């Protein structure tokens, strides 16, 4: 029935925002709301970033064969359809005989 | 020249091997002068 | 100038006659995929057993039932010759009576099961 | 057929001995009587033309050649279209009555192999191969298939040729996967590692030309001996030392010929003794087996610096290394050698794209580093899109 | 267009769909010319409605005009199983096809005795012999001697009440004692 | 017995050689050149039979 | 085609000119002003004017300058005519070098780089080593930055790490996406 | 004057995207009608296979379906009653019981010990040296089969049965079906 | 007979009046493919003679009877219109030095055929039916003058030409006004490389490609043939190559592989040199000198080792070829580029060298110039080490690299660059089976 209603990635990152939105908020909220220690608890996993390393980079690393397909992905398109179909033309535009 | 050898890197170069036994014998020759 | 204010503007149409379709275009698009649901839809399990034959055609098949039946039957679009397999214990509709699916499993029906010790018990010598 | 081509190759590329002229020939001389062997024989005296085959009583003869039995004479042809004639007449009418009382099939194509052989004999690149097709147009058995590689492995390397017979070895060999069994696989794998061991088989056909000995040689399209020494250079030359002091560290096969030739007596041999890592005895062990080996056989002299100096570079690369270290001069000089001259070449290896060596010249110093996941992962990645923009263009190109 | 095209296009309901198809040919009424063109995607769906849809407002376009090449994407359409589809198909013929008959246009004599076939048929609904015939009774209205004009070069102009009968007869399997209505635009000749 | 170096580079004035480690890169465009290394050579090959 | 007339020092003329353009600093237009001469090599050639140029050229260009810069000084045209850039050369020379100088070497002797710079004074230089801004002590030149990493613009483009890839993703998505 | 003249080419150039949108129609709609298409089949009673008995002028032809016993039914339109045969395999329309079209017959060898493996394969040159048999053998067989007539020539009544007698067991079978 | 050979001008004229229907898709490759055909049967005998009774009568077709000058004679406005221009076609088809020799004649009769009811109403109608090439391709050959004293003012005509192809570069309204242009550009261009600086070449830039589809490869091609030219003393390497490598096969040329290709492909060699890579000439061994490559082979062999004797030596002997090709100016800047290439391999491969060791190397060639010699070489790069001579230590950089870098992902956006290649260009070619069966 649910199938009856509605009719990848991207929003995934939708949330970016959100708890960062009201979170220093939230802080200056609290800040000023009193103008908890549970808040200094939040703290120091901020520092949990710039964190990056060279380490970072052994991502492209990882980046590089994960590319290798990229053709591959695409090289049977590459390959097939319009050669057939090309061929099927030639068959189909070939046909016509009467 | 010719179809195919191995083809490439590329001539290389020439007068080596017998170069490096003139020197292999003046290599040793410098040895048994050493 | 003049004969094509006659002809030119008549062109404009030609101009909409893209705008026509790329509209329409989107249409078979999506009424593709809502529609390219159910084509999936079609599927259902209270089923009955049978085992495959050979293929009449890519989409045609003979199978055989394991009430004894065995017929020409319509098959899975999905299964071509690749993953359709040569005979399989298959999964099939009652009354439209098709193969529903392959089935990878099982053993035990009759014939009477198979002996099977797994790790027998028997050191050799 | 065999030594024909060698004793051909054997002269067209005299230049240490006369006797490496001389002594080839010389059969080739009493074998062109033994054989009518001149329409090849023919070219073969043009083969070596124009370097010292250059003497000929049909072609050529000059000064120049330092070798006169490269000659012939008319009477060759008289023996040869006499002997050619004889040979055809016989066959033919034979051939014919075959023909006549619908005798046999591969009976047929058996004088048809018989009409074959002579153009071995004979040299002519000819009728044989037609007779061939028509001794395979005869043919039921794979039997006869296989005389197609006795035919085109006669064919190709009477020449010492290349890839139609190969391609033919190819085609015969693919028709029935029963590569003659265990056996023409061999034959198969034989010339194919002789083909490929034009000029190449290098890392490739090496191995399989190691891989079945002793199992076949032919005696008329090669030796024992050959395979082995052959199988040997290369395998050894290319193939992983492991593989290698697994394998030709010694084989009963090696075992069997050891020395039995003398000929090798260095190929692994003193390479072996380069596998004992000396610095010197080795290297000059290179050219006591290079014009001992290479110059003289007709795949080794053609490829040459291939191994010269690729063992020549081996010595470095597992031998010597780079090195990871020690100042050049302890190689260079404690190794009683040119150090500069040595470290020249040595250092064209630096550019190589195979030195892993870091060297100094001034400190005469050599280093090393790792070489990373490069290895070949995009670097060729080029190669085949555009092999693609081939097609890409190609199919561009279908179209209309 | 474009929005009644993408509405049509962007709806769920079908009838939408199939209205806003019909629709159409009110707004493309003055060019029927594309509207074989422009249904001929229509034509061919996999939905009725929009293959429904397709019939009316092309079939109302030519409705007072000509066009067999419109006609006859139709008659495939007459064939689309759905019998309510080809009742529609059927009435979108007719539409045009008063006075066009016998030779001039051939066909209507299979569409006329496709009516009488189908009329004859058993097995064809009251869906489908329905239109068929009122889509006979359509090309015999006003003793067949009458035609249907809208927006009419012998005025050059409209006439609301040429529609409205349309618009009415729009949803009849909807409310049946509508069609009445298609009286209106029942013309002289 | 790597295998297999032997080895890195030995010093006169000292009296010892180098080291090195073995893990380079996977076997990756390795594995997949032999693949567009064979796909276009059928496909050339198909080109052909359309041709 | 003109052979109607022709003179002499028209060669001179294009020599010091090409001579301009070269301390003009244009490479390709000096080049292809070579390449849009009609007879090259064939004037070319037999004009020591024109010969200085691309000769210098052969020097400058890759930056060595050890003949050309003292060439010049001996250049007949620079004898006659020419000093005029001679002079800006003279420094345009050096600027390069200062930077191969930079390039090579980060600590150079303040005695080097004048000898490089072909002064008399090293203040000559000193100048220079500080009007390039180069860090120097006692008795030499320092390049403790050789170059002028950062500085502002060149940025938000690579680092286009993923953003780039990611749009590439992306488009490749699009290409995957807009395949339909 | 020419002021509206290149206008055409404007939309004349806009002939293509139309052919794009063409393209695309096919390119679209043909899944569409395609991927509806196997809707209907979706629903359907079942095909029955059979096993033709025979046919009869009647034009039904007389089969008994693998599962089901013997019926004499109607044929498709589309078929002979001369095209077909016995034990046909052929799509029975299911409850029309009529034939829906006609499948590959399957047939057929047998058992009991009578089987028959149908010109088996061996080359005679295998158990080869026995060929003055095998020549015989050819003489009395192959012969006679590759050119009876030769016999006929002759004018004889060829071997139409053959013996072969001695020492036992080569793959004596070879020399049978080598020959075979 | 002549007849055969109108025959083939009737047919032709046949898909002329398909033409005459309209474009000339099949009619101008007809054309196209007729012009093919133009070889066969040519000659003027009876071809021109009845021609000008198969053209009778109009003026033209009379004014072009004075490119025919010849007995003809015999007997035989709107069937005779573009036909006749189409034979005007013909008509510089005619004279390749096919059914012709001096077309200077022609040269004339090209403005007097080209001006007159023509180069004026065929903005869309006329489809190339303009090959300037055949226009110009005449003036090509007469420029082998030297003879014409230019001639004239100097050489006004060609310029009048640049401005008479201007005048169609004009009448280029982009309106498909295309295909031809760049020839004419292609003209110039060359016309540059006669004389000329190309850099209004950038200006040509400025304008357009050849856009775009319709145009033969091989212009487009031979476009980036001079294009690449262009960047040769502009002194891009990769891009002109990249036009090379946009170049060659890419205009199937094989025909035209053979003198004009080897041009191409001699600019080739030139690149990899101008970026000292040197690739195997183990092929350009072959289809190659004979009259093309291997004073590049030996260049290649010099800029292998690049020693500057051995390598100006090759040029010393050369240098006519490559004078007569205009490659002379290149490889004077390779000299030491490659004596700095094997710098590079003279080991820097120790992390440093001392000074005199890689003076060395240069105390085998020059002193303290070593100096500059190496901040002539650190200069560019091409090598990365460093020095000072206060510790007179020539320092060679790792030129080490864990890549984990973008560097090769940058090579995938080229991989991915086509992604689509023809995985797009498939959907170009979808339209043309597909939408040619909806016809």
């Amino acid at each position: 029935g649910v199938e009856h209603l509605l009719r990848i990635r991207l929003t995934n990152q939708l949330k970016s925002l959100k708890g960062l939105q009201s979170k220093l908020k939230d802080v200056v909220e609290y800040l000023d709301k009193v103008i908890h220690t549970i808040l200094g608890k939040l703290q120091d996993v901020f520092n949990l970033n710039n964190l990056q390393k060279a380490l970072t980079v052994k991502t492209n690393d990882e980046l590089m064969v994960i590319y290798i397909s990229n053709l591959v992905r695409s090289i049977i398109a590459f390959d097939d359809l319009i050669e057939n179909k090309i061929q099927n033309k030639k068959i189909q535009e070939q046909r016509v005989k009467d | 020249q010719t179809n195919i050898w191995e083809e490439n890197w590329d001539d290389v170069e020439v007068d080596d091997d017998f170069t490096n036994e003139l020197k292999a014998e003046l290599d040793r020759y410098k040895r048994e002068n050493q | 100038y003049f004969k094509l204010k006659k002809l030119e503007k008549e062109y404009e149409l030609l101009t909409l006659q893209e705008d026509y379709i790329k509209d329409e275009q989107r249409h078979l698009k999506r009424e593709l995929k809502r529609a390219q649901e159910e084509v999936k839809r079609i599927q259902s399990v209270p089923l009955v057993i049978g085992q495959f034959l050979e293929p009449i055609d890519q989409n045609t098949g003979i199978v055989s039932s394991t009430t004894g039946m065995s017929y020409v039957v319509r098959i899975l679009s999905t299964l071509d010759r690749e993953l359709l397999k040569p005979s399989m214990s298959v999964a099939l509709h009652r009354h439209s009576n098709a193969l529903v699916d392959i089935l990878p499993p099982d053993s035990d029906s009759s014939i009477s099961v198979m002996g099977e010790n797994e790790k027998p018990d028997v050191t050799y010598a | 057929n065999y030594e024909v081509s060698e004793k051909a190759f054997l002269l067209t590329q005299s230049k240490v001995s006369i006797e490496q002229r001389k002594e080839a020939a010389e059969f080739v001389l009493a074998k062109i009587k033994e054989e009518e062997m001149a329409p090849y024989y023919k070219y073969l005296c043009e083969e070596y033309l124009v370097n010292n085959g250059q003497s000929d009583l049909e072609h050529d003869e000059k000064s120049d050649s330092l070798n006169e039995w490269i000659k012939f004479d008319q009477e060759l042809y008289n023996e040869l279209c006499k002997k050619n004639e004889s040979k055809i007449k016989e066959l033919n009418e034979k051939i014919q009555k075959l023909e006549e009382d619908d005798e046999g099939e591969l009976e047929q194509a058996q004088a048809w192999i018989n009409l074959g052989e002579y153009y071995a004999q004979i040299g002519d690149k000819d009728n044989a191969e037609k007779t061939l097709g028509k001794s395979l147009s005869k043919a039921i058995s794979t039997g006869a298939k296989i005389d197609v590689m006795l035919t085109i492995a006669r064919l190709g390397f009477f020449y010492n040729d290349q890839l139609y017979v190969k391609e033919k070895l190819e085609a015969v060999n693919s028709m029935i996967e029963k590569g003659g069994d265990w056996e023409r696989r061999n034959r198969y794998k034989t010339y194919y590692g002789i083909h490929c061991l034009a000029v190449r088989n290098f890392k490739e056909a090496a191995k399989l030309l190691v891989d079945s000995l002793a199992t076949f040689t032919s005696i008329e399209l090669t030796s024992y001996e050959s395979i082995a020494t052959y199988a040997s250079v290369t395998g050894l030359f290319t193939l992983e030392r492991t593989d290698l002091k697994s394998k030709v560290i010694d084989s009963p096969e090696l075992l069997s010929l050891i020395s039995t030739t003398a000929a090798l007596q260095s190929i692994s041999s003193l390479t072996i003794s380069l596998y004992a890592s000396d610095y010197a005895s080795y290297f000059p062990y290179l050219l006591e087996t290079y014009a001992n080996v290479l110059i003289p056989c007709k795949y080794l002299n053609r490829h040459a610096d291939f191994f010269v100096r690729e063992m020549r570079r081996k010595v470095y690369a597992q031998l010597l290394e780079s090195y990871k270290t020690l100042s050049l001069k302890s190689m260079a000089s404690a190794f009683g050698v040119s150090v500069a001259f040595l470290d020249n070449d040595l250092g064209k290896f630096i550019p190589n794209k195979q030195l892993n060596c870091v060297i100094d010249r001034v400190n005469g110093i050599v280093e090393t580093n790792r070489p990373d996941n490069k290895n070949a992962q995009y670097h060729l990645l080029v190669k085949q899109g555009d092999g693609l923009l081939t097609k890409l263009q190609k199919y561009g190109a279908a179209v209309r | 267009v474009k929005r009644l095209l993408h509405v049509a296009v962007s709806d769920s309901n079908d009838d939408v769909r199939r209205a806003a198809v019909i629709a159409l040919g009110f707004v493309l009424l003055r060019d029927y010319t594309t509207v074989p063109r422009i249904v001929q995607l229509l034509s061919k769906s996999h939905n009725a409605h929009v293959r429904c849809g397709t019939a009316f407002a092309l079939g109302i376009a030519c409705a007072g005009k000509g066009l067999q090449s419109a006609i006859d994407v139709l008659d495939p359409l007459t064939k689309d199983p759905v019998d309510f589809v080809r009742q529609a198909a059927m009435i979108a013929l007719s539409m045009i096809l008063i006075q066009q008959t016998e030779k001039l246009n051939p066909q209507v004599a299979d569409i006329n005795k496709n009516f009488l076939s189908v009329i004859t048929n058993k097995h064809q609904e009251g869906l489908a012999k329905f239109g068929a015939c009122v889509a006979q009774g359509i090309m015999n209205a006003g003793g067949r001697n009458v035609t249907i004009q809208l927006e009419n070069a012998d005025t050059g102009t409209l006439d609301t009440k040429s529609v409205v009968g349309l618009v009415m007869f729009s949803q009849f399997w909807y409310w049946f004692p509508l069609a009445h209505f298609l009286s209106l635009s029942f013309t002289p000749t | 017995i790597l295998d297999k170096i032997f080895y890195g580079v030995l010093d006169q004035g000292n009296g010892w050689l180098y080291v090195y480690e073995t893990p380079n890169q996977d076997a990756t465009y390795d594995s997949a050149l032999e693949l567009v290394g064979q796909l276009n050579k059928v496909v050339d090959q198909l080109f052909e039979k359309a041709s | 085609n003109h052979k109607l007339s022709e003179s002499d020092k028209k060669s001179k003329l294009i020599s010091l000119y090409l001579l301009n353009l070269l301390s003009q600093n244009n490479t390709t237009k000096f080049h292809s002003e070579l390449q849009y001469l009609d007879k090259h090599i064939k004037n070319l050639e037999d004009d020591s004017l024109l010969s200085y140029p691309i000769k210098l050229d052969r020097w400058l260009m890759e930056g060595s300058y050890q003949k050309a810069w003292d060439l010049l000084q001996s250049g007949s045209q620079n004898i006659s005519e020419f000093d005029s850039f001679t002079d800006i050369l003279k420094s345009a020379i050096r600027d390069e070098i200062a930077k191969n100088t930079e390039l090579s070497y980060d600590f150079l002797p303040l005695s080097n780089i004048k000898a490089l710079l072909f002064f008399n004074n090293e203040k000559e230089t000193e100048k220079f080593a500080l009007e390039r801004n180069w860090p120097i002590v006692n008795s030499k030149v320092y390049f403790n930055n050789q170059s002028k990493e950062k500085a502002d613009y060149e940025d938000e483009m690579m680092h286009e790490e993923d953003q780039k890839t990611n749009i590439i993703e992306k488009a490749m998505d699009y290409a995957i996406s807009i395949e339909n | 004057e020419q002021k509206i003249q290149e206008t055409e080419l404007k939309i004349r150039s806009k002939t293509e995207n139309v052919r794009r949108l063409e393209a695309q129609r096919n390119a679209l709609n043909d899944k569409v009608r395609f991927i509806k298409d196997e809707l209907r089949l979706l629903q359907e009673p079942g095909s029955y296979v059979g096993e033709v008995i025979k046919i009869v002028s009647d034009k039904k032809v007389l089969v008994k379906v693998q599962p089901e016993g013997k019926y004499i039914v109607d044929v498709a339109k589309d078929i002979n009653v001369k095209d077909l045969k016995a034990s046909q395999r052929v799509c029975l329309r299911s409850d029309s019981y009529m034939l829906h079209k006609v499948l590959e017959n399957k047939a057929d060898p047998l058992v009991s010990l009578m089987m028959v493996e149908k010109v088996p394969d061996s080359t005679y040159d295998m158990v080869g040296g026995l060929t003055k048999q095998i020549k015989e053998i050819k003489e009395v067989i192959e012969l006679p089969v590759k050119h009876p007539e030769l016999f006929e020539s002759l004018g004889i009544a060829q071997p139409k049965g053959v013996i072969l007698y001695g020492p036992p067991g080569t793959g004596k079978t070879l020399l049978a079906r080598a020959v075979a | 007979m002549a007849s055969t050979a109108v025959m083939m001008d009737v047919d032709s004229s046949g898909v002329n009046d398909l033409h005459h229907s309209e474009k000339k898709y099949a009619e101008e490759d007809q054309v196209q493919e007729l012009l093919k055909v133009l070889n066969e049967i040519s000659k003027t005998t009876l071809t021109l003679d009845p021609r000008y009774i198969w053209r009778s009568l109009k003026d033209l077709s009379s004014l072009r009877n004075q490119e025919l000058l010849n007995a003809e004679t015999l007997c035989f406005k709107t069937i005779e219109v573009t036909a006749e221009i189409n034979c005007f076609m013909h008509l510089l088809v005619q004279l390749f030095l096919w059914d012709s020799k001096e077309l200077e004649q022609l040269v004339e009769f090209n403005r007097k055929v080209v001006i007159p009811n023509l180069l004026c109403y065929y903005n869309l109608r006329s489809l190339n039916l303009i090959n300037a090439k055949l226009w110009f391709y005449i003036y090509l050959s007469h420029e082998t003058l030297a003879r014409s004293s230019e001639e004239i003012n100097s050489d006004n005509q060609n310029i009048i030409l640049r401005s008479t192809m201007m005048k169609f570069l004009k009448i280029a309204s982009l309106k498909h006004d295309n295909e031809t242009k760049a020839m004419l550009i292609n003209l110039i261009l060359r016309d540059f490389l006669n004389n000329g600086e190309v850099d209004s070449a950038s200006d040509f830039i400025s304008k357009l490609e050849y856009p775009h589809t319709d145009v033969s490869s091989s212009l487009e091609a031979r476009y980036f043939f001079y294009l690449s030219k262009i960047n040769a003393i502009q002194l891009d390497y990769s891009t002109a190559n990249e036009y090379i490598i946009a170049a060659i096969r890419k205009a199937p040329h094989n025909s035209k592989s053979l003198g004009f290709l080897q041009q191409s492909n001699k600019l080739h060699c030139c690149i990899q040199l101008l970026m000292g890579d040197i690739p195997e000439l183990s092929f350009f061994h072959q289809s190659n000198m004979q009259k093309s490559l291997l004073p590049y082979y030996h260049l290649t062999k010099a800029v292998k080792l690049g020693d500057l004797k051995k390598f100006t030596s090759t040029i010393t002997k050369y240098k006519q070829l490559l004078l007569k090709d205009d490659t002379y100016q290149l490889c004077v800047r390779l000299r030491s580029n490659v004596i700095k290439t094997g710098i590079r391999i003279i080991s820097l491969t120790y992390k440093k060298i001392s000074l005199r060791d890689i003076c060395l190397k240069l105390n085998l060639d020059s002193e303290q110039t070593v100096e500059y010699m190496v901040s002539r070489a650190i200069r560019d790069g091409v090598i990365e080490a460093k020095i000072n001579h206060e510790d007179g230590f020539i320092e060679t950089t790792e030129l080490l690299n864990i890549y984990d870098s973008e560097d090769p992902q940058q090579v995938f956006d080229e991989r991915i660059k086509f992604a689509n290649q023809l995985h797009d260009e498939y959907l170009v070619s979808m339209r043309y089976p597909e939408d040619k069966k909806t016809q």
